[PDB]
């Protein structure tokens, strides 16, 4: 409860879980090591996107063949 | 109960008063959750849990 | 082509006006095409402030079975209308546009009235009745829109109700749609009076460019965020009433046709029963085809959003 | 006599504020309905200033913390006033809200009062910073406040537990429903400093009232504070993801205006 006050997470407890949901939360820092994995992060959503969007181009093809 | 019950009349319908007025109790009492056990409301309404079972 | 539509052939025009086929068959008009734009303005006009009873002229043309509205436009209205009729300064105002667009270009003549109904539903009352009967002495033909700018919100969407009238003494063969809307108590009467003077026409939107251009316009700066949850659909208040209303409409289906049964040589009751499955069946399927467009986007956005990487 | 509205204002006013240091509500609620009666029929606006001053002081003392507070507020924003007067009367209005029951009216009220400098130059400043921008309440705050209020505790005394024991259990109530989904009758009790029994009747209480949404189990001993299913959960983080994107390409164009002509130069390159 003292960090969510001081505005550090967002979230919500569940005690019959003996959960701690959290909404949101700050980063960490990035400066020797873990630009790699960001790069790699960044690259499998750049990934991702153009595969569904690929996808979508198929589907909005298909429609127009049927 | 000299001048309550002292009519007789009204010590006919004192139980019914009495009877009303646990209910509304018990159901303002019982509105705002779910799942509540009896012996409490019983200490709540201090009477009987029969009472209570039976209201 | 998508444009030819727009293309307009003055003595094709002409050649139908001096034809008048509407004379041989009082249904013979049995399509109404509306522009993007004429949609857009009529719905603009009619929203106004609120919920205001406002009317105006439709310029447009024929085509076969078809009435064709391209464009509209308003009267001048001193006082809320403080005169007979909503018109005042009408006349006017009319010949001035029509010149004007003649010149600019819009050579499209006057095809119609459209009026709106601020949430009591799209229909024609007595004073309407009689004006687009009268609207079919003068200017052979002529057709009654009616919009719903209050059951754009309530209902969400509504269509523009486009109507031609019987003439004095003529019977719809057997015509019987067995519609159902909601009309209040103080107009539900006078609805039901005049209800069988006229009928509906089948209203379509010819896919040109106007409209795809609202559409990309809106998916591209206010509707760009394709979250707001997924569907406004989950308040079962607008799929619930079209299926209870679709259960209506079969169930007396059924009663008909039992009763129709024992009766052997009515043709009208064949044709007007398979009229009713018929219709009954494109609200389902539009309902259906609907609510699978508000889980394909919901899909394809959800699951790349959680599980991308 | 028909003595003119004017008298009969200021002679009801005065009984009023001669019964509010002497203790006596019945009649001086019965005045001051009087007093409203004849209310609308007078026109000095200074006497209708201090009517409304002695109003919002019998609101503050019945049990009417959150009107008083509203009517507090509505003079604190007038010019006749003294500064003094008005700083005084912003105060009055600060610590009704922070003593007023704890719900949908008290958190407007507060949010509303989280708006004037002059709040913030008042001491209670950073209780009603504490109290909208959420957090739990120790005992250590008791103090301050306690003195503030009048030596002892506002309107008059309160020993109901304290009425600042009762709001601090009530916004403590408040923020557990902001993060606790759910929560055990001992655990809750400890958070509180209450016993289990007590924490489980203000909570039940707070539900009635209709300031704290939930329910509670007995069997279990838990009380269930809010369930967002997992739509309206989800969509949330998405819109906050999304506006957090929002607010980083904003930060990096506005802070690195070179990024702005790389990036432009990034896409026009491919
Ligand atoms: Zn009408």
């Amino acid at each position: 409860i003292e960090a969510v006050y001081t505005d550090i997470i967002q979230g919500k407890l569940d005690q019959r879980n003996q959960l701690l949901e959290v909404d949101f939360c700050i980063g960490r820092d990035i400066r020797k090591k873990d630009i790699n994995n960001i790069v790699k992060t960044l690259h499998e959503w750049c990934d991702g996107c153009e595969a569904v969007l690929l996808g979508i181009e198929q589907q909005v093809l298909r429609a127009n063949q049927y | 109960h000299s001048n309550i019950m002292d009519d007789p009349f009204i010590r006919e319908h004192i139980e019914e008063l009495l009877r009303n007025i646990r209910t509304q109790v018990l159901i303002k009492l019982i509105k705002p959750y779910t799942r509540i056990h009896i012996p409490f409301i019983s200490k709540e309404l201090n009477i009987d849990v029969a009472d209570v079972e039976s209201l | 082509s998508i444009d030819e539509i727009y293309k307009y052939d003055k003595k094709q025009q002409q050649e139908i006006l001096a034809a008048k086929p509407w004379t041989k068959d009082h249904h013979y008009f049995k399509y109404c095409k509306i522009s993007a734009l004429a949609l857009l303005k009529m719905v603009m006009h009619a929203r106004s402030g609120g919920n205001l009873e406002v009317m105006g002229l439709m310029l447009g043309k024929v085509d076969g079975e078809t009435m064709i509205i391209m464009d509209s436009f308003a009267l001048p209205v001193e006082g809320t209308e403080t005169r007979v009729n909503a018109q005042a300064a009408a006349y006017e105002y009319m010949a001035a546009y029509i010149e004007n667009a003649k010149q600019v270009g819009r050579l499209e003549n006057a095809i119609g009235w459209y009026h709106s109904h601020p949430g009591y539903g799209c229909w024609l009352s007595g004073i309407d009745v009689s004006t687009q009967m009268l609207n079919q002495q003068f200017q052979e033909p002529f057709v009654a829109v009616v919009i719903d700018p209050t059951r754009t919100i309530s209902a969400g969407k509504v269509n523009l109700g486009a109507f031609r009238t019987y003439p004095k003494g003529y019977k719809p063969p057997d015509e019987g749609p067995s519609e159902y809307q909601t009309i209040p108590l103080n107009k539900i009467e006078d609805f039901g009076v005049h209800c069988k003077q006229y009928y509906a026409l089948e209203v379509s939107y010819f896919k040109s460019s106007l409209d795809r251009k609202l559409l990309e316009l809106l998916w591209n700066k206010y509707w760009v965020n394709t979250l707001s949850s997924s569907s406004l659909l989950t308040n079962a208040d607008y799929t619930t009433g079209q299926v209870f209303d679709l259960s209506e409409k079969l169930e007396q289906s059924e009663a008909q046709l039992g009763r129709g049964s024992f009766m052997l040589g009515l043709e009208t009751h064949d044709r007007k029963s398979e009229d009713k499955l018929a219709k009954a069946t494109r609200d389902s399927c539009k309902t259906t085809i609907e609510a699978i467009h508000g889980l394909m986007s919901q899909v394809i956005k959800d699951k790349l959003f959680n599980q991308i990487n | 006599k028909q003595y003119n509205v004017d008298y009969k204002l200021e002679t009801y006013l005065k009984i009023a504020r001669l019964y509010l240091e002497d203790d006596d509500p019945v009649q001086a609620e019965a005045y001051i309905n009087r007093a409203s009666l004849l209310q609308n029929e007078s026109t000095n606006e200074q006497l209708q200033i201090h009517y409304k001053v002695c109003y919002a002081r019998v609101l503050d003392y019945r049990r009417k913390f959150i009107e008083a507070a509203q009517r507090y507020n509505e003079l604190s924003y007038k010019t006749i006033v003294h500064e003094s007067e008005r700083l005084e009367a912003l105060k009055h209005a600060l610590h009704c809200t922070i003593l007023a029951s704890a719900g949908q009216q008290r958190s407007r009220m507060l949010a509303t009062l989280f708006k004037d400098e002059r709040c913030q130059q008042l001491a209670a400043y950073g209780i009603l910073e504490k109290m909208y921008l959420d957090r739990i309440i120790r005992g250590n705050q008791l103090q301050e406040f306690a003195a503030m209020l009048m030596p002892h505790q506002k309107a008059t005394t309160a020993d109901g537990s304290s009425i600042l024991d009762r709001a601090v259990i009530e916004h403590n109530l408040l923020s557990a429903s902001k993060l606790y989904n759910n929560i055990t009758f001992e655990e809750l009790g400890a958070l509180l400093e209450i016993p289990a029994a007590k924490a489980e009747k203000i909570a039940s209480q707070m539900i009635t009232e209709g300031r704290m949404n939930g329910f509670i189990d007995q069997i279990d001993g838990i009380v269930h504070f809010e369930t967002r299913e997992a739509l309206p959960t989800w969509d949330k983080q998405i819109q906050s993801l999304c506006f957090q994107v929002n607010n980083l390409l904003e930060k990096i164009s506005q802070t690195a205006p070179e990024w702005t002509a790389q990036a432009m130069e990034a896409q026009m390159a491919q």
